[PDB]
DNA sequence: GCATGCTCTACTGCTTCGATATCG
DNA sequence: CGATATCG
DNA sequence: AAGCAGTAGAGCATGC
């Protein structure tokens, strides 16, 4: 009797109406229907709806998330509307069918988890149970139907509150709900199910001291009923009980394995509880109990897929612990039993089988054939590039007929990895080593029934640039021959390609299609190629490439590459689709994920009679080709680069932002990755996607300045390039690379910071906001221009570190001016090696210069990017470990086994040249995954940098000064003051953000990285 | 305006200066009553009902709190005169104030003193209680005070002067009419009082019998002798006395004015005919004498009253000579020779023959079996009168258009009892019926229902005879449809006649002595297909490039057939969808097959799709569809066909085929919804400037979401929803002016918006879940929203220096433009659109004018694709501008101050991707004319002085033409 | 050619006032 | 002269 | 009876 009297006296006058009815009207209608004036309530709710529309109308179109917070309330508004209309009209007097229909449309129409926060959840569920209680009191099976509706909505609210990190509300609701689940049985077992699942999710967030106590709490609540006379009735109740109890025993035996004995020191009765179920004779006991419960679980829709998968992961981490039994049989058994069904996590769990077959060949390989025989073939499509290189490996015959099923059904995608694998495939002497020759010949025959794909690859090949291949040949011979001519057949096997492409003007006319400029350059290679065909065929000269040097000097003079047409490549200029020749079906499709239907696939129809050449370090070319489905598609071509590892890291991006769309707090801010696409047609030739009106970052920052700001920045003696290089030469005495080794003995920590500020002072700070006001001209849109750019840039600068990438200078960042997103490209170094194998090691994890700082004025740069980075890492380290195993089988996959990597560094502008001699070893595919697992499992990021710097630059002259630069000073940097291991997320990202901006680190770094701007 | 006058009425119910604001309050009530009739809009009609039903201002308490005053008498009278016209200005939404106005009229009978104020309260009172029919509310009209209080108002009142003494007898017969089940135990003394009152009022010695208590007592006698009708079965004493009462009440030769009592006696003997049955033998001669006298008194309502009393007496005479056929030979002989003498053929103009017609048609009945040969010359003589009297094609001087349904009912009633028809005059009879049903809209109410009963009577008559005659009814409706559809009265009074004949046959069957509506609906659908067969609707081009095909031929072959085709489709819309219950079973396949067989031959004729919409809507109104399979798969092949046919059309056909497409059953067509989703995409885009397609699109999205399985549609919500953001952003004046003096009331009796869609969109968007709604705003965030949110250049050129006398500041006269062009493209407002166009023309001239002494080719490309779509847009003024402007600039850009500056090739590519585009069809035609002008003045100037490396030359655009001719697009 | 709508108007009638027969 | 009708 | 107002009913051009 407190609020209704207040409102019944306050409802007078004008000033006690023009706020109180302008604002609410809806809870006003609610308390009015509590006092039962439905027509007054009808007026107030219609005013509520009209106020919703009027409040909607004045908002803008691009102010996001306020539209969403307004829009979510309309479910509640029309729920009150349906209730008042249902209780007014009385055809529902005693006929129960409107109650049945309303129960059905209530239990169908649900607010979803992971996008609706708990306040709106509370609003709609409180309104719904309140209206149901109103029907319960008004109109005096059916009430038990009402009670089941109430509890089902409540437990749904519980299981939605678990996912969105809101544990205390579910604690309070489960605490108030236990007195309800005593008239029934399944209510009680779902109560204890939700309890143990919530304690599971709490334990991952909890510390090890807290972990043991909460799991002792849930096993203490696992001493009650629901085992008697219902696990026989519902066998799935027994199954899920065994699942959860095995998960508890799993997590406690996980808990007493990280710290050796310190956890088993302080308890008395719970210490007796540990050992009643030494110090190893109960660890193995808990592991045996967990395996026994998981065995009963997999012994007893889609309620058993997870039961298989947890036992698979259990034995998998057991096997990884063993290398760092019948369990390798059991894991492949239940894993393929899972993958036969429609799964996704098992679809990402294929290289476990692909490596455990090689490691355990005697362990039931006939079972592997027999189980891989019975599988739908629309699954393996994403994992084809490993199985195509597996044919050279002995015992490649655990599956052949499903592979042939996939080829005979969908050959037009597998045609691209097969040329790459057949380029290097050498079998053995045994009879199974000739059956593999028979198999590769029969599938080379079952492929290329048309005989036009190879022709298309050739026609795309012969539009390239000849000087680039000339430099490639010169560096290849200077590498492989100038040391010692002990190499078998390599000089001829390289010279056959040099004579085929860019030889005489008629050998490409016979073995390929004559392009309209090989008659200008392969013809021009006649007189200096006569001596080439005379002596260069079998020279073994091993000393001399100055004749190659003077010819690459005088072969850049008349270099003209703009054909600007498709007379440059006369095959596709006159394509003119004729009939069924089993058409090409443009590469870049068949991602997997279900049954691919090629009737909707786009057929490559026409090409464009104009090309544009780019300005990069390889000068690529684009095409604007046109498909059968009436549109255009642009693409860029790249000749002489391997493009398989980049496809793998794009697949890694795909799986990690598959993880990002699963938990709550990152989904509610909609954080994704701009995943473009590559295709490796043959080795050293691939097609890359190109997106729409996209500017490089250095292009934007150069275009922003004035005409005189440009010349004062670049063409000046006080240029921060020239000033930095002049100061670094004067503080060294020398003039080239190696002065970055002379600087770390003879420079102090703070005077270098002042000299850094000297060049920081020159360039302005408002350049990014000047470029952002140059285009926007609207304070309504400036907010949603800045916010999306900052969000995306923080997300990519925190996902470019979990897998360690380096070499991020300004040209590797692509901003889309129409929307305001930023995406990075050009993955050079997959794990932490770009600071290892360079002369001067860059030590920052990612870019954070003064421009991202001075855009965030007047905020400190510790509020906006901080929240999204801590949400990123809290989303990362709560996984079963998919990213770990996928990175492991990526780096262990043979594609860059140090020779491809050194050839790739020669394929770019190579700062590193030679003098390796121990770097052939210390590649070490155990150390990289070990240290990535450390830097995911909690590690101070001043320790990982020291670890890889020691591993890469042991016995270097300037090493400890490098570590002392990247070590702190115990007063100026928090990283020297923070510990070295066992950290948490907020202090992790605090150490990381302080590590990023650190004016000793930005003092001495490579001048191409351009650290000032 | 409204309700402030009512608050002034509340402030002036007790304001000062008694007898000092009577004219203020009176002009207040008259001012509200003016604009309470001067609004033909139901929104304010729904407003004012809730206005007048209030308890603070208004009427219900103002009739109780403003009585004892001298300051406002005209106000008290004007409100009770205004309420009795607002009783029927609205409908019957005054039902929850039956008891409120009951205690109101108790209060104003008691407390008020005046009589000229007492009368209009009684007016609205009795008209309200007549407006109510026997139902719940009369049970709370307490007869214990309604009879007894107002009956002791008779008793405990002497010198009851005139106008309440009549009104109390009006009240007690009013409630005798409406729900007399409360009036069982108050019957005996009241009729004794009714005898004694008129006894002392008329049969006294020296008193002048004044009219009003006679009128009241006779109306009460009629309205109370009906519930307990007193025949020769109740009391054979007051039957005799009431008989002599009403007969002296219709005594002739009393020539006077104010003919209340004779018309009252006529209206009473209209009802009470069959009651005084055995006393209708006494003075039948003088009964007929006064009937023949007062039949032609030449007073306006007295004619109708006289003929109604006349036909009622003739009906009872025919009934008594029917049921008592033994002793009545003399009586039937007298009426026989009388009517044959009056039909004899001498000079009878429209009086003796007009009474001859009805009595002849009625007396066909009795003598039908005594002789059977005079019955044979019966209807032969009747045709030999009516055929010669009708159809003379006298353009000036034969308007017997008010006498017709009498003739029709008579010829039907004589057509009944015959057998073996002379059957030669039947193409005169059917011509008579089609003439009468043709000249139907120049009638009045209560003429129309008599005519409807007549035509239904004759259709019942000539359908029990034989199927040799059952095709006259088939052909007369065929002729009638092509008559009524020809004349563009336009067609809008035949519609409810066709409704009344087949629909409300069921209220005709009672008095008159099956499958009638079956037969008439079958005949109607047969006629509407046989008419639409023989029409030849084709169009022929008269003697540009037409690339549309609802194309530039505005001329069809027979233009007077298209009018009687669109009148056909509108009549079909108004009559068809009612009652698809049992009759519309078999025609679902054959009629649909016929319509598509015609429409496949010609696509571009609208209304065919409207016929298809009508038959598919009745097919969804019936169930019938749970799998003939022929017509199922026929619609399957038809829908995809029209859904790919409707692409390159224009608006007025697009709306019709969309109303077809989204009215498919389509819960039974579960497949290929990806071909229906561009139709529903275009439907809401063509909403918000046209209502009913935007209504039916939501009405069908409801059907989709509530009846289909929500898994195929579960990805198909990302492109239905996110377009919906636009939704959630006469003689009454002179018949009211000069008082409410009831002739103005007689002349009053002679004479879906967007916000409901807003409410329904919100109810839909709420009822369709939480997890689905989120895509509604997440559409692209990269389109012309952001392109209106981008600067059109890096730096701003075109600095404008406004002229002043001292200062002259500068203004960037380009910052207005992304609102200026979106305004001038479509303003949706005819006053501001022309101003936007003039401003934009001057702006374009200025931006050209600065260019003779900075680069703007980033701006020209953003400028021109609205200059084209406004040069050839819609209106005449926006065509007369921007067309010579675009010719001026295209000829300037094809010149020597031109000649290969990026601006010229920019203009060229602008008009070229003007040519190649999806559906904007007229634009491509316009820029084809532009490239023709380009081809003219480009090459018709330059001599070969530099005409060898000009990339603007026609060879380059020939290569461009080859490129456009070479695409799989 | 007719039903109807715009005026006229004189009957009717309504209130107001006042001069005379009937019974304690 | 005083309560109650009468009537133009 | 005096002052005076409503009002049915009859009459003159007009639309369909």
């Amino acid at each position: 009797q407190s609020l209704l009297t207040f409102i019944d006296k306050a409802m007078h006058g004008e000033l006690q109406k023009a706020i109180l009815e302008l604002h609410y009207s809806q809870e006003l209608s609610l308390l009015y229907l509590l006092q039962d004036d439905v027509d007054r309530a009808k007026y107030y709710i219609q005013n509520g709806i009209q106020s919703f529309m009027q409040n909607y109308s004045s908002i803008d179109v691009l102010l996001h998330q306020s539209r969403l917070t307004k829009l979510q309330s309309v479910q509640a508004l029309t729920e009150i509307q349906e209730f008042i209309s249902f209780i007014s009209k009385q055809g529902n007097l005693s006929s129960q069918v409107p109650l049945k229909r309303l129960l059905n449309t209530w239990t169908n129409r649900y607010p979803d988890a992971k996008m609706d926060p708990m306040n709106i959840w509370d609003d709609i569920i409180t309104n719904r149970c309140f209206f149901l209680s109103k029907i319960e009191e008004k109109l005096t099976d059916i009430s038990s139907l009402i009670r089941s509706c109430k509890f089902s909505m409540k437990m749904k609210m519980i299981d939605s509150a678990r996912k969105q990190n809101n544990f205390s509300l579910a604690m309070k609701l489960l605490k108030e709900l236990h007195k309800e689940s005593k008239t029934r049985d399944d209510w009680l077992v779902s109560w204890v199910q939700s309890y143990c699942r919530l304690s599971h999710c709490r334990s991952r967030s909890q510390g090890c001291s807290e972990q043991v106590l909460t799991v002792l709490k849930t096993v203490s609540l696992l001493d009650e009923n629901n085992v008697s006379s219902y696990l026989s009735k519902n066998i799935l109740a027994f199954r899920d009980q065994n699942i959860l109890l095995g998960t508890t025993y799993r997590i406690i035996a996980n808990a007493l394995s990280s710290e050796p004995a310190c956890l088993a020191e302080i308890e008395e009765d719970k210490a007796r509880r540990i050992l009643e179920l030494d110090s190893e004779k109960v660890i193995a006991g808990l592991y045996q109990r967990a395996f026994q419960h998981l065995s009963e679980a997999v012994q007893a829709a889609a309620g058993v897929i997870d039961a298989y998968m947890t036992l698979a992961d259990f034995c998998d981490q057991q096997l990884r612990k063993e290398e760092e039994q019948a369990y390798p049989a059991l894991v492949v058994e239940k894993m393929l039993k899972a993958l036969k069904l429609n799964s996704n996590e098992a679809r990402l769990k294929f290289p476990r089988l692909l490596q455990i077959i090689e490691r355990y060949p005697e362990e039931t390989l006939s079972l592997m054939t027999k189980e891989i025989s019975s599988v739908p073939c629309w699954q393996f499509i994403s994992w084809i590039s490993h199985m195509v290189a597996l044919l050279d490996k002995d015992q490649a015959v655990a599956v052949q007929h499903s592979v042939e099923e996939i080829t005979d059904n969908y050959p037009q995608a597998i045609v691209y990895p097969f040329i790459i694998s057949s380029e290097s495939y050498s079998f053995k002497d045994t009879s199974t080593g000739h059956k593999n020759k028979e198999f590769v010949a029969r599938i080379k025959s079952k492929l290329d029934q048309g005989g036009v794909i190879q022709d298309f690859i050739n026609a795309l090949d012969q539009l390239s640039n000849p000087e680039l291949l000339f430099k490639d040949w010169s560096n290849d011979v200077r590498a492989e021959l100038a040391k010692t001519p002990v190499n078998k057949k390599n000089i001829e096997k390289m010279y056959e390609r040099m004579y085929a492409a860019l030889g005489d003007p008629k050998a490409p006319g016979l073995g390929a299609f004559r392009r309209k400029f090989i008659q200008t350059f392969g013809k021009e290679f006649d007189k200096h190629f006569g001596k080439g065909g005379s002596k260069l065929l079998r020279m073994k000269l091993s000393d001399f490439n100055d004749i190659t040097n003077m010819l690459l000097l005088k072969m850049n003079k008349d270099s003209k590459p703009p054909g600007n047409l498709k007379e440059c490549s006369p095959w596709m200029s006159d394509f003119k689709v004729e009939f069924l020749r089993n058409e090409l079906e443009i590469p870049g499709q068949y991602d997997g994920r279900g049954k691919p239907l090629p009737e909707y696939h786009v057929r490559i129809a026409g090409f464009d009679e104009r090309v544009t050449v780019m300005a990069s370090l390889r000068r690529p070319k684009r095409i604007i080709i046109r498909g059968h489905d009436e549109r255009e598609h642009p693409f860029l071509v790249k000749g002489g680069e391997d493009l398989r590892q980049d496809q793998r890291v794009e697949q890694l991006f795909q799986v990690m932002n598959g993880i990002l769309a699963q938990d709550s707090a990152c989904s509610q801010r909609a954080l994704q990755l701009r995943t473009y696409s590559v295709v490796p047609m043959t080795s050293r030739l691939g097609l890359i996607e190109w997106l729409e009106n996209t500017v490089t970052l250095k292009d934007l920052l150069l275009n922003t300045m004035s005409q005189e700001e440009k010349a004062a920045y670049l063409s000046d003696p006080r240029a921060p390039p020239c000033e930095y290089k002049d100061w670094l030469t004067k503080m060294s005495g020398k003039h080239d690379v190696g002065a970055y080794m002379l600087m770390y003995k003879g420079a102090n920590r703070t005077e270098t910071v002042t000299s850094f500020r000297k060049r920081e002072s020159k360039v302005p700070a408002d350049l990014l906001k000047r470029a952002f006001v140059r285009m926007s001209t609207s304070p309504e849109a400036f907010l949603a221009l800045r916010s999306h750019f900052a969000s995306s840039h923080a997300l990519i600068c925190i996902s470019h570190w979990i897998l360690g990438i380096g070499d991020r200078h300004l040209n590797n960042f692509m901003v889309a001016m129409e929307t305001g997103g930023v995406i990075g490209i050009d993955f050079g170094h997959a794990f932490g090696s770009a600071t290892q194998f360079l002369p001067v090691p860059e030590l920052m994890p990612f870019r954070l210069t003064r421009q991202f700082i001075n855009l965030m004025l007047p905020m400190k740069e510790t509020g906006l990017m901080y929240s999204i980075m801590v949400h990123a890492l809290r989303a990362f380290r709560s996984d079963p470990g998919l990213l770990t195993n996928t990175m492991d089988v990526f780096v262990k996959e043979p594609s860059f086994d140090w020779k491809n990597f050194e050839q790739k560094m020669l394929k770019k502008g190579g700062s590193w040249i030679q003098e390796i001699n121990v770097a052939e070893k210390n590649w070490y595919p155990r150390q990289k995954i070990c240290y990535a697992k450390r830097k995911l499992a909690g590690a101070n990021p001043a320790v990982i940098t020291c670890d890889e710097l020691l591993l890469g630059h042991e016995k270097a002259p300037a090493f400890r000064d490098y570590v002392a630069v990247a070590r702190g000073s115990k007063d100026h940097n928090i990283r020297a003051q923070e510990p070295e291991s066992g950290l948490s997320e907020e202090t992790q990202v605090k150490c990381l953000m302080d590590q990023a901006t650190d004016p000793n680190i930005l003092g001495r770094t490579w001048e191409g990285w351009e650290p000032w701007m | 305006g409204v309700r402030c006058s009512l608050l002034r009425l509340q402030e002036t119910l007790s304001a000062a200066d008694r007898c000092g604001a009577a004219l203020a309050g009176h002009q207040l009530i008259r001012g509200l009553g003016q604009e309470c009739v001067l609004s033909s809009s139901p929104a304010v009609l729904a407003l004012q009902t809730s206005l007048v039903f209030s308890r603070d201002f208004g009427l219900l308490v103002f009739v109780r709190k403003s009585l004892n005053s001298i300051e406002f008498r005209e106000c008290r009278e004007e409100i009770l005169k205004f309420l009795c016209i607002f009783l029927e200005k609205m409908g019957q939404k005054i039902a929850p104030y039956s008891v409120e106005i009951k205690n109101t009229c108790t209060s104003v009978y008691t407390k008020d003193r005046a009589a000229k104020c007492k009368i209009p309260a009684l007016d609205l009172l009795i008209k309200l209680l007549q407006t109510f029919r026997s139902s719940r509310l009369m049970d709370e009209f307490k007869i214990g005070e309604l009879f007894s209080k107002f009956y002791g108002e008779l008793a405990l009142k002497k010198k009851i002067p005139d106008t309440v003494l009549e009104k109390v007898y009006e009240l007690l017969g009013l409630l005798g009419e409406v729900h007399p089940s409360e009036m069982i135990n108050n019957a005996e003394n009241l009729f004794r009082a009714f005898l004694g009152e008129l006894k002392t009022q008329m049969t006294s010695a020296v008193r002048e019998p004044k009219l009003p208590v006679l009128a009241g007592c006779l109306k009460g006698l009629s309205s109370l002798l009906c519930n307990f009708t007193k025949s020769m079965e109740e009391d054979p004493q007051t039957s005799r006395e009431i008989f002599n009462f009403v007969l002296k009440a219709i005594r002739p030769q009393i020539d006077l004015k104010r003919y209340a009592v004779p018309s009252a006696g006529l209206r009473l003997f209209a009802l009470h005919a069959s009651q005084f049955s055995t006393c209708l033998l006494d003075n039948y001669v003088s009964l007929f004498e006064v009937l023949l006298k007062w039949c032609a008194h030449t007073n306006v309502e007295l004619k109708k009253a006289a003929l109604s009393a006349l036909e009622s007496f003739l009906k009872q005479v025919s009934n008594m000579v029917a049921k008592n056929a033994e002793m009545h030979k003399n009586k039937l002989q007298y009426f026989m020779e009388q009517f044959y003498g009056i039909i004899r053929n001498v000079d009878s103009n429209n009086k003796e023959l007009s009474i001859a017609i009805r009595g002849y048609g009625l007396f066909a009945g009795p003598c039908k079996v005594i002789n059977a040969k005079d019955v044979d010359f019966m209807y032969v003589e009747l045709i030999q009168r009516c055929k010669q009297m009708f159809l003379t094609q006298t353009d000036t001087g034969d308007d017997r258009v008010y006498q017709m349904p009498s003739f029709l009912q008579s010829v039907a009633s004589v057509l009944l009892y015959l057998d073996t028809v002379p059957e030669v005059y039947t193409p005169v009879l059917e011509h008579l019926v089609v003439m009468q049903i043709d000249s139907f809209p120049q009638y009045s109410p209560k003429m129309q229902l008599v005519c409807c009963r007549a035509i239904v009577k004759v259709f019942l008559a000539l359908a029990a005879k034989g199927p040799v005659l059952r095709n006259c009814i088939s052909t007369v409706v065929h002729q009638g449809l092509i008559r009524i559809c020809s004349k563009p009265p336009t067609y809008k009074d035949y519609v409810d006649l066709f409704r009344h004949l087949l629909s409300s046959d069921q209220m005709m069957d009672s008095i008159l002595a099956e499958s009638l509506n079956h037969l008439l609906y079958d005949e109607f659908v047969k006629s509407v297909l046989k008419i639409v067969e023989k029409l030849d609707l084709t169009l022929e081009i008269q003697t540009m490039i037409p690339t549309s095909d609802p194309a530039a031929n505005l001329h069809p072959a027979k233009p007077k057939d298209f009018s009687a085709f669109i009148n056909l489709v509108e009549f079909c819309r108004e009559i068809l969808p009612e009652k698809q219950a049992e009759f519309f079973e078999p025609w679902v396949y054959s009629f649909s097959y016929e319509l598509i067989l015609q429409s496949t031959r010609l696509p571009l004729i609208s209304g065919f799709y409207k016929l298809l919409s009508i038959t598919v809507r009745n097919a969804k109104k019936i169930k019938y569809f749970e799998g003939k399979y022929s017509c199922f798969a026929l619609f399957v092949k038809f829908g995809k066909e029209v859904a790919v046919k409707m692409k390159q059309y224009k608006d007025e056909l697009l709306a019709s085929c969309l109303t077809f497409l989204l009215s498919l059953p389509h819960n039974i067509i579960e497949l290929d919804v990806r071909a229906y989703v561009p139709a529903l995409q275009m439907a809401f885009k063509l909403g918000l400037s046209y209502t009913p397609l935007a209504e039916v699109g939501l009405n069908a999205l409801e059907e989709w979401s509530i009846y289909i399985d929500r898994h195929v549609m579960q990805p198909y919500y990302k492109d239905i929803l996110p377009c919906l953001d636009g939704y959630l952003k006469s003689a009454l004046s002179r018949a009211a002016q000069k008082g409410f003096n009831k002739v103005v009331l007689k002349h009053l009796k002679k004479t879906i918006s967007l916000e409901e869609i807003r409410i329904r969109v919100v109810q839909m968007l709420g009822s369709l879940g939480g997890q689905i709604n989120k895509n509604l705003l997440t559409v692209t965030s990269s389109d012309e929203m952001m392109k209106s949110y981008v600067a059109w250049d890096r730096e701003k050129r075109l600095s404008f220096a406004v002229p002043f006398r001292e200062m002259k500041p500068v203004i960037f006269l380009d910052v207005f433009l992304p609102r200026v062009t979106e305004l001038a493209l479509t303003a949706s407002d005819r006053q501001t659109k022309v101003a936007a166009c003039e401003l934009l023309h001057s702006m374009v001239m200025f931006m050209l004018g600065k260019a003779t002494q900075p680069p703007m080719y980033q701006l020209y490309k953003r400028t021109f694709p609205v200059l084209l779509r406004l040069a050839c847009d819609v209106d005449q003024v926006t065509r007369q501008l921007y067309e010579p402007l675009v010719m001026q600039l295209i000829h300037w850009f094809t010149n020597n101050k031109k000649f290969e500056s990026q601006d010229t090739v920019a203009l060229l590519e602008a008009i070229l991707d003007g040519i190649v585009d999806p559906v904007d069809s007229t634009l491509r035609d316009f820029c084809g004319r532009c490239i023709r002008e380009f081809l003219k003045w480009s090459i018709k100037q330059i001599t070969p002085q530099q005409q060898e490396k000009s990339p603007v030359n026609t060879k380059s655009l020939f290569k461009r033409l080859y490129s456009l001719a070479l695409h799989p697009n």
